[PDB]
RNA sequence: ACUCUGGUUUCUCUUCAGAUCGCAUAAAUCUUUCGCACUAAAGAUUUCCGUGGAGAGGAACAACUCUGAGUCCAAUUUUUUGAGGCCUUGCUUUGGCAAGGCUA
């Protein structure tokens, strides 16, 4: 890294104009998020905060996965979660249905 | 002969062991009677074509002669 | 006989009075200390030698105590301090220096963390975790306290003093919960059973009490009153002990007689002669029925009670 | 009570400079060779005199086959310091000699 | 902090590499980096089918390297 | 540097047996080892997953694919483990 | 990291990414969770005891550890 | 740091100094146990000296060898204090005097 | 001293741990070649076993070196 | 000696027909023409195409940016 | 980086020391050896000059220097992923487990 400075505030400029700013809208506007994660699970909820590793804290989530019998999708409710960032495929802001 | 004890040698003390493998140095008790300058230790049974090692080829030749006698000829 | 050692065999070697005597809870060694500023570690069996000596008190040793582990020995001294020693090689591992007057008592916490509740002549009842090197909680009694002890739970302190009442302090409430009233002079010695329900009390009303320190409250805790004891002009700290089976109590007396009562019968089982001065502490062997007694006659008396 | 002392190094330099008249210029023990206490004890035990050394009071042999002077080659005269430096090579009855230091 | 791998004993020798999905390859080692990326000359393919295909001077990223095998004596 | 890497350099010259992520067991004399687990080994008996035993005389193992190693038993008296 | 300095010489179970079981005396560790375990026994599932000896386990293949038994004398 | 300072050559020169000038710490010695002539007759005889000076060197070296040979370690005993037992007696008093006055007092008391 | 914590040099005298004879102490020179067996670490931290023979450096005891070079590999 | 980053630089000098392998993917390989690299070996390909092992259907990709955490082998033709 | 021990100096008393106890070197008694014993060697014993270790008591000031103890790493190489789905066989603790062949 060519920026060895102690006052390192690029990680919040990373959170403003960078790719991770998708989550900060869900920090500020408090929007619904959908998460596809590695053992084929879909997590819909509201993230509170996160970091450059995308270690996220979520609240009031519903997460689904399908089972095979033939694959039927089951769901379960969880009040609050911590999600490690390496265990995701994608993080998704749900679009404006209106 | 019969090996009495085996040591590994430190300067001011000796550590007694019961076996010494190949590649090490060894201190042997109980074979000192036929040894004059050097010796070769082999097995009693088997090893029938065992020959001895070379004697020590020194770097110099001793030339100084001294004669000794006891004071009391009975001793 | 009903033991392993000799009969009545004497322990000489204390240079002055012996204020406290305690058995190691494994039952093979022994600790006795007093006016010598000098703890003596004896062997219980054998020829009863003195195998180790503990120096490091600048004043007389008021209370010796052993944890049930038995490795470390707690020693409330007269000067201002409570020393913590080890028993095998015998060096003082710790000093506990927070009291501003003469420390009359200490007590080991045996079940949980190693806490040493101490009481002193200023009135402060101070608790001592040994890793803190400081006073955790100071329960301010207005008068002198002569004997303090934990319960079985090690969550209350039971301080007996000159305030004519035995006062228990909760470690979480940090207040006095109830006052065991019924003594008419200074309470000098408190000891608690191995099963921890009952607590012995000696005072200069020349009476011994048994209280029941337990959450189940019978609203008048003075269940058993014992007589025979006397307290004299010397005004020592006349200590106490329980039998490990809980069957016998022993309170030190001022008339040179080793007193041992029965708990149920409430009668003096043993009134033993041999001592010449006021008997400060009388103790019980953990395994066998053996009694040591410490008195002002600079001597100890081991002895098979049964 | 004036029992122990410790100084600084320029002070020791100054005290060594001022005391230069009483101190010799020696640097090693290659001096005092055959002129030290062990050689003096050897000369005491063998009843001889080192050149420059002290004298001491003492602490008659027949002709044998062994001391034949017709067998002895006399080339250079053997002296007392040869007996003192090497106490066991040239000495008959070497009783109470002491082994000196060799070399520094 | 990343020290280079001690591959001086295996320079210019004929080695066979194992790769991730049961893969196999052969060739001459020509150098390395401290991230164990390897340059291989005279690279023959030698898949699980059994048929051999020469390529030439190739580069293997170290992350899929399982084992080296020195066919030539070192 | 940590403790197990000093134990790994301590076991050089001895016969170790290593298992990697492909389930293959390599037994033989450990020649060289580094801070990372890049192990140069020689005179190797090779056990596959199915059970074939091979004799491969020079092996160089990348430390990334290694599950674990098996070291000689006389290293419990080594100085860094005491 | 004193929680792993408290676990020294304890007879501990170790679960791999493959599901196998390494039960060994906890001798040494590091920051990369590389384990030095002496006198290790391997349990797999059909249950069988497989004696290993001195195991240097890489941290990439370790999932979770637990304590089984007290240290021997 | 520089290669050499002002105290470097003096510090090296004190490394090869005789006893006790190679030291930097020690204990005090009572003043009659410090010979100042010992090296002078201990080294050698200078050239050109007369006969009696050489004989004096040899006799002083004889006395030194005799005192070195007859030396034996002293026997263990209780520590010895005559003046401490004299001080506890009420018949003795202590003061501070000049050397010449007490030197006159000692000789007139002896007379 | 590196291998033993409890063996240290005196402040005024040399140790001479491998000089065990009385002649070697009184003369101040080496007489007999003496072995020692130690374990030493290298730079990287690997333990090695060394068998070190101290031979006397005087010329007349050169025969003590020839008996030392018969059982060794390096000088 | 040749280090592999200078040989990747020689590959982009020679604009050769680079066939890139993949981590964990034994079937699906990509032909391409290399242009540039970086410190983490991310590789752009000018005319890339996808070739399977059991199917072998060559589909057009164009100038791709294949990541460093995916490649295995950089071979020619 | 926050707290608890241990001070230095001086005086006196009691024990141990064959350690160059003292980096210097005395005197007396007895035996032996010769001179004819200060101008002389050896052995044994004893007396004085005064010292190092340990403990105890006293009293002049400094109290936390020191000795300890209690209290910045997501892009190969380990901790920020090649992950999840399909089929066959032995047992089904009918949940699925073990092995092999796959797709990604």
């Amino acid at each position: 890294e060519m920026t060895p400075e102690e006052l390192q505030k690029r990680e919040e400029e990373e959170f403003n104009t960078g790719p991770l700013s998708v989550l900060t809208q869900s920090v500020k506007n408090n929007t619904q998020v959908l998460i596809n994660c590695r053992n084929n699970k879909k997590l819909l909820g509201r993230v509170k905060a996160f970091d450059r590793h995308c270690n996220m804290v979520l609240e009031n989530v519903k997460e689904m996965w399908t089972e095979v019998s033939k694959p039927v999708n089951k769901d379960r409710y969880i009040s609050k979660m911590f999600l490690r960032g390496d265990s995701v495929i994608v993080v998704l802001r749900n679009p404006l249905i209106a | 002969c019969t090996v009495g004890r085996l040591w590994i040698s430190v300067a001011r003390y000796h550590i007694e062991v019961n076996r010494v493998p190949a590649g090490n140095w060894v201190l042997i008790e109980g074979v000192d009677q036929p040894i004059v300058k050097t010796a070769t230790i082999t097995e009693p049974r088997g090893n029938e074509e065992a020959q001895i090692f070379r004697p020590l080829k020194f770097n110099t030749t001793s030339v100084i002669k001294i004669a000794v006698e006891p004071v009391n000829p009975s001793e | 006989c009903s033991s392993l050692q000799a009969p009545i065999m004497l322990l000489s070697g204390h240079e002055g009075e012996v204020y406290c005597c305690k058995f190691h809870p494994n039952g093979s060694t022994l600790a006795s200390a007093g006016f010598d500023r000098l703890i003596l570690l004896w062997n219980v069996y054998g020829d009863c030698d003195n195998y180790a000596t503990l120096k490091g008190h600048s004043g007389a040793v008021m209370e010796l105590h052993y944890n049930t582990d038995g490795s470390m020995l707690f020693s409330a001294s007269t000067d201002k301090t409570v020393a913590v020693w080890d028993s095998e090689t015998g060096e003082r591992v710790k000093r506990l220096k927070g009291h501003t007057s003469f420390v009359n008592s200490c007590y080991p916490a045996r079940r949980g963390p190693q806490l040493v509740c101490t009481g002193s002549d200023d009135g402060t009842v101070k608790l001592w975790d040994i890793r803190k090197k400081a006073a955790i909680q100071t329960f301010q009694n207005t008068y002198q306290v002569l004997a303090v002890t934990f319960n079985d739970t090690s969550d209350q302190i039971i301080s007996g003093g000159i305030d004519n009442d035995i006062k228990v302090w909760d470690l979480r409430q940090n207040k006095l919960t109830y006052t065991m009233r019924g003594h008419a002079d200074s309470v000098t010695g408190l000891s608690l059973s191995s099963e921890g329900s009952y607590l012995l009390s000696n005072a200069m009303d020349n009476t011994v009490r048994v209280w029941d320190v337990r959450p189940f409250a019978p609203k008048e805790r003075c269940v058993k009153i014992f007589q025979g004891n006397v307290h004299n002009f010397e005004k020592n700290l006349l200590r106490c002990s329980w039998s490990p089976d809980g069957s016998k109590i022993a309170a030190g007396s001022a008339d040179r007689f080793v007193y041992v009562w029965d708990t149920t019968s409430r009668r003096i089982l043993y009134k033993l002669p041999g001592h010449a001065g006021s008997i400060n502490e009388v103790a019980f062997h953990p395994d066998e029925p053996i009694i040591i007694s410490a008195s002002s006659d600079k001597r100890l008396y081991m002895g098979e009670i049964q | 009570t004036y029992q122990r002392w410790q100084f600084t190094l320029p002070m020791m330099s100054t005290l060594y400079r001022l005391a230069n008249q009483l101190l010799t210029d020696l640097v090693d023990d290659n001096y005092f060779y055959l002129f030290d206490l062990k050689a003096f004890f050897t000369s005491k035990a063998l009843n001889m005199a080192i050149p420059g050394g002290p004298k001491f009071e003492p602490l008659d042999e027949d002709w044998n086959e062994f001391n034949d002077i017709n067998k002895i080659i006399i080339r250079q005269p053997i002296r007392t310091e040869y007996k003192i430096a090497f106490p066991y090579l040239y000495n008959n009855l070497p009783h109470h000699v002491h082994l000196t230091w060799y070399h520094t | 902090k990343a020290h280079p791998p001690e591959l001086k004993k295996f320079m210019d020798k004929k080695l066979s590499l194992k790769l991730n999905g049961g893969r196999h390859v052969q060739g001459i080692l020509r150098g390395f980096d401290p991230f164990m990326n390897l340059v291989i000359d005279e690279c023959v393919e030698m898949a699980t089918s059994g048929q051999q295909n020469n390529i030439g001077m190739v580069v293997i990223r170290g992350n899929s390297i399982i084992m080296l095998e020195a066919l030539e004596r070192v | 540097i940590g403790v197990p890497i000093k134990v790994l350099h301590e076991a050089e010259g001895h016969i170790v047996t290593c298992e990697t992520n492909t389930g293959e067991v390599y037994r033989g004399k450990l020649i060289e080892a580094e801070d990372n687990m890049n192990c140069q080994m020689s005179n190797i008996t090779v056990t596959y997953r199915d059970g074939r035993v091979a004799q491969l005389e020079q092996v160089y193992i990348r430390g990334s694919k290694i599950r674990f190693l098996i070291l000689p038993d006389m290293l419990k008296n080594a100085p860094m483990l005491k | 990291s004193s929680k792993m300095l408290q676990h020294i010489d304890y007879r501990m179970r170790c679960i791999l990414q493959d599901g196998r079981i390494f039960i060994g005396t906890f001798k040494a560790f590091d920051k990369h969770m590389n384990l030095i375990l002496c006198d290790c026994d391997e349990f797999r599932k059909r249950e069988e005891k497989r004696v290993l000896g001195l195991v240097l386990l890489r941290g990439e293949n370790l999932v979770s550890m637990t304590v089984e038994g007290p240290p021997p004398k | 740091t520089p290669l050499y300072t002002d105290n470097t050559a003096n510090g090296i020169a004190l490394l090869w100094a005789p006893r006790p000038f190679n030291l930097r710490s020690g204990r005090t010695r009572r003043a009659l146990d410090i010979p100042l002539v010992k090296n002078w007759y201990r080294e050698h005889c200078p050239a050109g000296q007369p006969v009696k000076v050489r004989v004096s060197y040899q006799k002083l070296l004889k006395y030194y060898v005799l005192n070195a040979l007859k030396h034996r370690p002293p026997k263990a005993q209780k520590k010895r204090y005559l003046f401490r037992s004299f001080k506890a007696t009420k018949f003795f008093q202590s003061t501070k005097l000049d050397w010449v006055e007490v030197g006159l007092q000692v000789c007139r008391q002896g007379y | 001293e590196q291998t033993h914590p409890e063996i240290r040099k005196r402040y005024d005298q040399d140790l001479c741990y491998t000089d065990i004879l009385f002649t070697e102490q009184e003369r101040g020179v080496g007489i007999k070649s003496t072995p020692v067996t130690v374990v030493l670490p290298d730079t990287k931290g690997k333990s090695y076993l060394f068998n070190i023979m101290d031979t006397p450096g005087h010329v007349n005891f050169s025969d003590e070196v020839t008996a030392g070079l018969r059982i060794s590999d390096g000088v | 000696m040749v280090q592999p980053i200078n040989l990747i630089f020689r590959y982009l000098q020679n604009r050769s027909r680079i066939q890139v392998w993949l981590y964990e993917q034994v079937n699906m390989r990509i032909e391409g023409c290399i242009i540039g690299f970086d410190e983490y070996m991310n590789l752009v390909l000018d005319d890339a195409e996808e070739i399977h092992s059991k199917t072998k259907s060559r589909k057009q990709l164009g100038r791709i940016m294949l990541k460093g955490d995916n490649i295995t082998l950089l071979q020619s033709v």
